[PDB]
């Protein structure tokens, strides 16, 4: 499917890593637990974000009930 | 709306972790039992 | 439509016999 | 009956006007007052903001008010006038995908476009409007609660 | 129930009077019966 | 679905106070 | 933030300041008394009112112009008007005596004794702005008050803030209907402070602006406040870029820039379109492409002059509206395409492109229709040069025979000045005449 | 590591850049909010090269925003991606400066480099290795062609090896919105070929042509037009922020598109343009996008060159497509118009392959082009500028800041220099 | 491999290409989306050769559309199959001819070529190897007479090698809806026989005859007219799309039917047309086939060919049957028949199969033959165009556009050339 970053990535890498995420969050200053946290962070993050969403779509719409002509008047 | 294979390396395209019909390949196994276990 | 006032039917616009 | 001896007189044309709309509702602006809440994201906090839908055209436009002490720039406006998307921040749509009259070809001047009968790629768009807000809802004002 | 109104730009030429225009007597018997094909 | 309905124009015999003799309106308990 | 002051002087300028600032007032949704309707809330931003208001705070808003004139009766009006409580009491400037249609009377005699008053009034007005654009200047050349006590005025303001530009609205008499006779003597006086003093001017006479409403407008027996209308669509639609948001904003410096080529050539002629009434208004399909060549008969100038007999050399638009770029590009093209409108050999490209987003507004009780696009021209052009030589025809021929000086004599003028202003305004009209000529 | 300071100014600047950051948001899936959305972890593995990191897992873009006017920020700030933003990186004046190349670079200049310089300094050492500086803005205003090229002069002195390129907006003849508009391009392009690595020349006209007859569109907006300029300036990076089947970047194309140092100037074209009626019909493969690359008709800048010969041609493509149907027809386009390009250098074209296509797209590639057709757009500015210059007209206003009159005199001597060898190139025998 | 270009010019071509293409689609099983809905796999083998790739499974027409009004595009277009075309290929005018040879031509045909022949270069481009074009248009129209013949006098010179095929519309001289309709006809027949590999000449009273008594429609409105029509172009092709027993193409047909240059009209012919009533009291049979088309009330031509000598005969056969029946049945109309048919020819049928019947129906054949009957066609104008000429009426609105006189003498020349010749061969000893 889309890429995931398998967990033991080498130490001597050149790539992004959310260093202050994880400080913030939990463990210890390591990217193998780093990067896993903010993978579900993410996915935590589009979890809530559906979830408004479908909140937002399960709205109803209400009735017009009279004529644009008498809510001028 | 939009895809999801639009996230595609040709690394992890082309390299992946390694993963004929039945009748013939049992047929191939009688084969190789009647050579083997021939007298 | 029915004439009858079946089931189907929901007001009965009515006199009572006192009326 | 159906294909070999069946006739149409008139073609087709579909017209759009805005000007209705204009001279109808003009200056009648709907206001509404919101809240957003911030303090889940870290340095976050409550937030007044100040809903504007315009009745002229269907567009909103949200303002803010700031508490006293409040170290923010003293912005004039969040967001500018314009239609609010309600399924969410749409993904950007490719140049010109987005269009408002369907055309054939080119009259090939330098103003001649025909417009095809059969609208074939159309970029479903869903906006709030005065229907769907109400007191009560939630809003996603383009990510935001 | 308003009356219909004429083009909106010559309601607002001719101004308020074609906005002023727009706007138990007799006892019945009623009925009304909600059916589902 | 479907709705319908019908109306009925009765006239009492004199001209009596019409908001007395209001016929009752019976609906389906359900 | 962008803020503007506006030193409307005499009759006529508070004539127009009425009908401008109750267009600004309806503009922003401000209602009389000054404060916010807290019921209805047309619009938004509060920096959009600040290029005119001042909001104290208390929540009303406070108009950022000056009232002056040398007679009283014309500003008392406004002081019992509907606006009163809205204008600062402060802000109206009155004065005992007129000039009486006499230029040395408000320069020399009568105007000194106010000068010290307005001069402060308007340093407040100043100090309460940040960062100031600009000055408005609305007056008159036939009236003394507005001729003399004008004059004065930006000399002393040219001295106290060198860098701050002053544009320039003015009445210039009309080539045959005048509503004085001594009328030229205040005119040719005038002329140098609008040369040496000034940035831009805005010429327009009455006449002309009679013959637009009256072929278009359909309005038989047309009234000053009919005028006065029309020219505050005319500055309404100048600021509009500082007051709201567009896609291209343009401010007072920028048509400052392509307009003005050379110091002494400040005298653009301007244009609106449309300007029809309502029942025609609906009847006839309104187009960027339309709108632009209403701009260009020489029917619809404000000024009487052809432009046709001259050559545009210098020319702004300021788009408004529902308005689409290629149609502003394609009514350019059409335009460069014509034999009959001509330009100078030395500007191939003279065009100077503002687009706005908020439609015009329509004062009730008005005569302009509700209109979804509008434009505004600025052409600077060497056809008014024209106009200059008839006021100096009539000028020399009344100069003869030393008809009426003994008034300006009597006030305290040298009857030099009277013949070195002339010798300027002959200058100036060769200078347009350098220009006419093609290399 | 890779990171790329984007420079903003003007009014064309700040809704061009705008229009680029909602652009690159959506390749990263970067919310209003700050946040990251996105799905597959390509997405964000080089976010660094454009966004700065912030707690809570907010990404801020590496962007500062300069104008004299301080009306554009306030837009810009209530954009839709307007909170992204931050305010420290806003700088802004409170004067204007009128389309007048003289104030914006001399007077009112002077004020606001400062502050400007602070920012891009303190945002140069937020970053650990930068490949360089990334300026939009309009050739002629007052802001960008003015303060603008001051702040090119400030920065090569500062980083010499640093690259920049510049999408500069150069203005058309046929429409034009300013009339000083001779005045300030003549007075920018001569602190252009002096300090630039790399120039892509946009014109709004052909924009406008390329929105009437290619996308059919009766209103676009100034965002439309923007839209094109945004995806072609991610079109350029799109092979450094993603892996690529045959990788490059900045310099990979800069070493190979500047023969000789005056010559920076380079005409930018984007492949998939159809109208959305007829998007069913056309079928996305490599020979229709290399067609639809080489017409006149495609290109966004206001020269022909089947007037001239095509110097240098570099081809980046999006997606993964076949490098030999890519090298056959780059093969193809070079043998059958042979007349347009130079003899002197065989094998014109510069391929670059990046796997990632757009969002929304499946192939998608970028053409960028030196050719001799770009002289035509600088020698009919000599048509304007000169006639004008020769009556002395609207002179007082870059005199009255100050400045000589024999700035005019060199600025229009180079550009002379510059047109002239220009043309001794087209004529030269191998 | 073997591609044909449709082309479409005049309101009489548009209706009749949009009947044949309506026609093609359901044996190959488009939908008017676009998508194969079909069954059999033979039914997607070939598709290539009338139909272009899409993404998305979308297929589209090699078709391109002209006429010098665009009223009756919005028809083909409001036609149901109209989806289907590709929107670009609709080229089309502002002002037409009305029906002045003179006008569509020379006048207004010159500002539409232009864009005509690069999008018919494109399609030609498009595919890698072109068997030929194929062109719809009337003899006596404005647009297709006029500018159609201005086409093929271009095609001719850039593509000389490719097959020239027209079905072209024959006026008749019974039933006329025109006056300056052998104007037209003369000085268009002199662009055919210098420029075209084969006409077939339809004329609309023979389809009216045939609807009036072989299958005794009571209201045959165009489309049936079209539909008899749209049945030929498919007689034509059905070797090239689908196998047979004995394949053939269009080059086999017209190397072996063409005896000399000069000779290129031609009369069709089709097989099972019956009415609904007799279809029960038929048996559908080689020789019942065999007699339907060699009864002259058949044709759709407006010539009797027994006032003549047949040339040469070509008999293509739809479906599955014995060799040895089509033979004999080839044997025996050949030698009872002997005076119809040439001497110094021996041998003068010549035969295809293709084993693919069209759906629904049991069998089908398509007659195409060359016979000396066509002369009349072609002498019975020239006594109409000698009238008018004669008195020179109607000279003006053509001496109007800037022609000279003698263009008419020189096409009434060539003309009169032809038949002469044509006269010539049937009286020829062996
Ligand atoms: N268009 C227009 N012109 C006006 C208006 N009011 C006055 N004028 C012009 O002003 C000229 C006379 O000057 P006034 O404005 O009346 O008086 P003043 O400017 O105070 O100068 P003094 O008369 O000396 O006091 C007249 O010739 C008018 O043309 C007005 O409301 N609209
Ligand atoms: N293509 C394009 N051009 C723009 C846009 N906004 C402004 N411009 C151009 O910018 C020029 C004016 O620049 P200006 O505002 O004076 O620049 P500044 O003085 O540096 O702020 C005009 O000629 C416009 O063509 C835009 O969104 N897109
Ligand atoms: N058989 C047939 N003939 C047609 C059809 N439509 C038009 N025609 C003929 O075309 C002739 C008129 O052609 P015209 O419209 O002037 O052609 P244009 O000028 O090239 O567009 C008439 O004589 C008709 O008989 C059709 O659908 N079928
Ligand atoms: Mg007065």
């Amino acid at each position: 499917k889309t890429f995931m970053r398998k967990l033991p990535i080498t130490p001597g890498y050149c790539g992004f890593i959310p260093w202050l995420s994880c400080q913030e969050s939990s463990s210890e200053d390591r990217m193998n637990p780093c990067v896993k946290a903010f993978q579900e962070r993410t996915q935590r993050y589009k979890e809530d974000q559906q979830g408004l969403n479908c909140s937002v779509a399960n709205t109803p719409p209400l009735k017009p009930i009279c004529s644009e002509d008498t809510v001028l008047w | 709306h939009v895809d999801l294979d639009i996230y595609q390396s040709s690394y992890m395209v082309d390299y992946k972790p390694f993963g004929v019909t039945p009748q013939e390949q049992a047929k191939l196994d009688a084969q190789l039992q009647s050579k083997e276990f021939y007298q | 439509m029915l004439p009858f006032v079946s089931n189907r039917t929901t007001f009965f616009t009515r006199y009572t016999p006192d009326d | 009956r159906e294909t070999l001896e069946f006739v149409d007189p008139f073609r087709p044309y579909q017209s759009f006007d805005t000007l209705k709309r204009f001279i109808q509702y003009d200056g009648k602006v709907l206001r509404f007052f919101c809240l957003w809440d911030d303090s889940t994201s870290l340095f976050g906090d409550r937030r007044e903001f100040v809903l504007h839908y315009f009745l002229c055209d269907g567009t909103v436009e949200i303002r803010e008010v700031l508490p006293s002490n409040s170290g923010r720039d003293a912005m004039s406006s969040f967001l500018r006038r314009g239609k609010l998307p309600k399924y969410g921040p749409p993904g950007i749509y490719q140049p010109g995908q987005i269009t408002d009259r369907a055309v054939l070809n080119v009259y090939g001047r330098a103003d001649g476009y025909l417009l095809d009968k059969y609208q074939l790629g159309k970029v479903e768009q869903d906006f709030y409007t005065d229907q769907d807000l109400s007191i009560g809802a939630t809003i996603n004002v383009w990510g935001r609660k | 129930e308003a009356r219909d109104l004429g083009h909106p730009g010559l309601l607002l030429a001719y101004g308020e009077e074609a906005w002023k225009d727009a706007a138990n007597n007799q006892l019945y018997h009623c009925r009304r019966d909600e059916y589902l094909p | 679905p479907v709705v319908q309905e019908c109306y009925q124009p009765f006239h009492l015999p004199g001209y009596r106070y019409l908001n007395a003799w209001r016929p009752s309106v019976f609906h389906k308990i359900a | 933030m962008r803020e503007c002051i506006s030193i409307h002087v005499g009759q006529a300028g508070v004539q127009i300041g009425n009908a401008c600032w109750e267009l600004y007032c309806l503009e922003h949704g401000i209602q009389p008394d000054g404060q916010m309707p807290s019921d209805k809330t047309i619009g938004g931003g509060d920096d959009s009112f600040n290029t005119f208001f001042s909001e104290t705070g208390a929540g009303k808003h406070v108009p950022r112009a000056v009232f002056v004139d040398l007679e009283p009766t014309v500003v008392d009006e406004v002081r019992t008007g509907t606006y009163r409580q809205l204008f600062h009491p402060e802000q109206l400037i009155t004065g005992k005596e007129d000039a009486a249609n006499n230029y040395a009377r408000g320069h020399y005699t009568i105007g000194k004794e106010i000068v010290d008053l307005v001069l402060d009034r308007i340093r407040k007005l100043a100090d309460l702005c940040t960062g100031l654009q600009g000055f408005l200047i609305f007056h008159s050349f036939g009236g003394g008050t507005g001729s003399g006590f004008a004059s004065l005025l930006m000399e002393r303001l040219s001295v106290d803030y060198g860098k701050k530009s002053k544009l320039e609205f003015a009445i210039y008499p009309a080539p045959q209907v005048s509503t004085a006779v001594v009328e030229p003597y205040n005119s040719i006086l005038t002329t140098h402070t609008t040369l040496e003093h000034s940035d831009c001017a805005f010429m327009v006479d009455n006449e002309a602006i009679y013959d637009i409403c009256r072929r278009n407008l359909d309005i038989e027996r047309p009234t000053y406040t009919n005028l006065n209308r029309l020219i505050g669509q005319i500055v309404s639609s100048i600021t509009a870029s500082l007051r709201f948001d567009g896609a291209l904003n343009v401010d007072l410096t920028e048509f400052q820039t392509n307009l003005v080529p050379y110091p002494r050539i400040h005298f653009p002629l301007a244009t609106y379109a449309p300007v029809i009434s309502a029942e025609k208004a609906y009847h006839e399909q309104l187009s960027v492409a339309e709108i632009t060549n209403a701009c260009f008969e020489p029917a619809n100038q404000m000024v009487k002059c052809d432009p046709r007999h001259g050559k545009y050399m210098a020319c702004c638009m300021l788009y408004r509206g529902d308005v689409v770029p290629k149609d502003v590009n394609a009514a350019i093209a059409t335009i460069k395409t014509k034999r009959t409108i001509q330009f100078v050999d030395w500007c191939p490209t003279g065009f100077k492109v503002g687009i706005n987003y908020q439609p015009p507004t329509v004062v009730p009780g008005g005569d302009l229709a509700k209109v979804q696009r509008a434009v505004c021209m600025l052409s600077n052009t060497t056809a008014i040069a024209e106009a200059w030589a008839r006021l100096d025809h009539k000028f020399d021929l009344m100069y003869a025979k030393r008809a009426f000086v003994h008034w300006y004599v009597g006030e305290g003028m040298e009857e030099g000045e009277f013949s070195e202003a002339r010798e300027d305004l002959a200058a100036l009209e060769k200078d347009y005449e350098e220009v006419g000529v093609d290399s | 590591m890779r990171e790329i300071v984007h420079l903003q100014a003007g009014q064309c600047g700040n809704q061009i850049g705008a229009k680029f950051w909602e652009v690159i948001s959506d390749e990263h899936g970067i919310d209003p909010t700050g946040t990251y959305h996105g799905d597959s972890d390509l997405q964000l593995e080089r976010i660094n090269v454009y966004y700065n990191e912030a707690t809570g897992g907010k990404y801020v873009p590496r962007a500062v925003l300069v104008d004299l006017e301080p009306g554009t920020m306030d837009s810009v700030r209530s954009g839709p991606f307007g909170q992204i933003f931050r305010p420290d990186n806003f700088v802004f004046g409170q004067s204007g400066a009128g389309n007048n190349w003289a104030k914006g670079h001399y007077t009112e200049g002077a004020e606001l480099v400062d502050s400007v310089l602070d920012v891009v300094r303190k945002e140069a050492e937020s970053c650990d290795c930068l490949q360089g500086f990334q300026l939009t803005h309009s050739l002629g205003g007052g802001t960008g062609s003015g303060m603008g090229t001051l702040l090119i002069s400030k920065i090569r002195e500062e980083y010499p090896d640093r690259i920049m390129n510049t999408f500069s907006v150069v203005p058309s003849p046929k429409v034009s919105d300013t009339v000083v508009e001779p005045y300030n391009a003549t007075l920018s392009v001569h602190q252009l070929v002096e300090n630039t690595d790399e120039t892509y020349c946009i014109d709004n006209e052909a924009l406008y042509d390329i929105c009437f007859r290619t996308l059919k569109l009766t209103t676009p907006t100034y965002g439309d037009l923007n839209h094109l300029v945004s995806a072609t300036m991610s079109g350029v990076t799109t092979c450094l922020r993603f892996p690529g089947q045959l990788n490059a970047d900045l310099r990979k194309l800069a070493v190979n598109m500047v023969p000789f140092p005056r010559l920076h100037f380079f005409m930018p074209g984007f492949a998939p343009l159809t109208s959305r009626g007829s998007q069913q019909y056309r079928a996305l493969t490599v020979p229709e996008l290399t067609q639809q690359m080489f017409d006149a008709k495609n290109m966004m800048a206001a020269c022909d060159p089947r007037h001239g010969r095509y110097l240098t041609v570099a081809a980046v493509f999006r997606g993964r497509m076949s490098m030999k149907e890519v090298d056959e027809q780059m093969l193809n386009v070079q043998n059958k118009n042979s007349s347009y390009f130079v003899e002197w250098i065989p094998n014109n074209v510069k391929t670059a392959v990046c796997d990632i296509p757009p969002r929304g797209l499946k192939m998608s590639a970028t053409f960028i082009g030196n050719s001799t057709a770009i002289q035509e757009l600088f020698k009919r500015i000599s048509e304007q500028f000169t006639a004008m210059f020769r009556r002395k007209a609207f002179l007082h206003w870059y005199t009255g800041e100050g400045m000589d009159e024999m700035e005019f005199t060199e600025a229009e001597s180079n550009m002379n220099d510059l047109v002239s060898e220009y043309q001794q190139y087209q004529d030269a025998t191998a």
